């Protein structure tokens, strides 16, 4: 349907890229393809996904980048303490904001990870 | 400045606990320990500093829980293609805070894992 | 041999104790890191039909003192691990050895009534390189029961990997300590959990 290197469904068109690459670069990449990271809507596209992850990287040692992050202005995104204290000043040894298909349980989870990890990812048109 | 055995700092009261407990136990005991207690809160370099020399110098602990915490589902995550998720394929599990006395550092932790706290509540 | 000290875990349990091999631990250190080994050691009823022990050091690769099926004296086990050698490489791979724990320790198990306990005594962090199958290894022993005890040593424990192993089950309680010295203290608050976690003789 859409290039040979890609998969089609549900008028999408997706792929994994082996490459690694940050979170923020993984998605300019998607949008050079005139798409943007993967997105999923349906448990339907989510196992297609997974099963599209799961055959092209096949070892499960690499999380792959997904179309999800957290637009939070802090570190967590948390923004009261217990005490009520406004969350002003921070300090996570490493935030997590960007997500991707978690590979220690086969694609299936999504986990938050350090944007700017270099992981291989998936487009989508 | 405070009263026996907590630790003044600039308007607050600090006490470190080696007992180890859960984060949400950890933080219901600083409530109903101290009126207005709670589990820690850092709202400065300094602040955190204070707390890490007091929790390693006087009691050699490494982590300690803070008051910080949240679920998947209270913060804005967004796609990039434009989707709104409700497809909620995220664990519904809170992520919670410990602190490290070393260089003072937050680091995500599981909530339900016994670990040493610090309680704090205003004079 | 009889019980040295009053605490004198007698249940069916064997345990692992790996022992960080990195330059993060000054020679001194790391002995009193081995005379931790001993001290359990000395609240053990160290027997096959007991509690079985063995004892590796951990660096680039791992390299076994004492394995399950060491039928020796007591005594003459612990006098081995007071007699570790040094190594004080550059890195000590906890991935390398719970692979190894999990491929060569705990291979098969043979002795399905006693509980599998791996205390991991470790100071450093290994290159992000040589964590590629990390949590691989630490869900394999979760397969196998193989229980996983990290405990953090010093300010270069991996703390991430530690968290990554107390996340696996609850019952890879773990310990945080300031320094070596933290092991005198806490040193029994381990032996009752991990005793704890080890079955009854019938």
């Amino acid at each position: 349907g859409c290039l040979p290197d890609w998969s089609s469904y549900k008028g999408h068109c997706y792929k994994v890229f082996k490459k690694v690459g940050t979170w923020e670069d993984a998605e300019k990449f998607c949008v050079e393809n005139s798409g943007h990271l993967a997105s999923i809507d349906s448990k339907e596209e989510a196992d297609f996904v997974t099963k599209l992850a799961s055959q092209t990287l096949t070892k499960f040692v690499y999380d792959a980048w997904i179309g999800l992050r957290d637009e939070s202005k802090t570190q967590q995104c948390s923004p009261q303490w217990t005490d009520g204290s406004s969350v002003v000043y921070e300090n996570v040894d490493e935030p997590t904001k960007c997500f991707g298909l978690d590979v220690h349980t086969e694609y299936r989870t999504w986990t938050d990870l350090p944007c700017g990890e270099k992981n291989p990812f998936i487009c989508k048109s | 400045g405070c009263l026996p055995d907590w630790s003044s700092y600039k308007g607050h009261c600090y006490k470190v606990f080696k007992v180890e407990k859960t984060w949400a136990d950890a933080e219901k005991f600083c409530k109903e320990l101290v009126n207005g207690g709670h589990l820690m809160s850092v709202n400065s370099r300094e602040e955190g500093e204070f707390i890490s020399k007091l929790a390693l110098e006087k009691m050699r602990i490494v982590l300690v829980w803070i008051g910080l915490s949240h679920f998947w589902r209270i913060c804005p995550l967004r796609w990039t293609d434009g989707a709104r998720l409700d497809y909620r394929a995220l664990s519904d599990e809170p992520i919670c805070f410990v602190a490290e006395s070393f260089h003072n550092k937050w680091i995500q932790w599981t909530c339900n894992r016994k670990k040493s706290f610090v309680c704090k509540y205003r004079v | 041999e009889p019980p040295l000290h009053d605490f004198y875990c007698s249940r069916l349990l064997d345990l692992v104790f790996l022992l960080d091999g990195s330059s993060r631990l000054s020679e001194a250190e790391f002995e009193v890191l081995k005379a931790f080994v001993v001290d359990m050691m000395e609240r053990l009823r160290i027997s096959q039909k007991w509690v079985r022990v063995a004892v590796v050091e951990y660096h680039d690769g791992s390299h076994a003192y004492i394995g399950l099926k060491d039928r020796k004296r007591p005594s003459e086990l612990r006098r081995i691990a007071s007699q570790v050698k040094y190594a004080g490489s550059q890195v000590a791979s906890t991935s390398e050895v719970l692979k190894y724990t999990l491929f060569q320790i705990f291979s098969k198990i043979d002795r399905p009534e006693a509980s599998r306990i791996a205390l991991l005594l470790m100071a450093s962090q290994e290159p992000q390189r040589m964590s590629r199958n990390f949590v691989r290894y630490v869900q394999g022993l979760k397969k196998k029961k193989v229980i996983v005890i990290p405990v953090g040593i010093g300010p270069h424990a991996n703390l991430k990997q530690i968290r990554l192993i107390e996340k696996q089950a609850p019952e890879n309680k773990a310990f945080v300590l300031s320094s070596v010295d933290e092991l005198e203290q806490q040193r029994d608050e381990i032996v009752s959990y991990l005793c704890d976690l080890a079955p009854e003789a019938p």
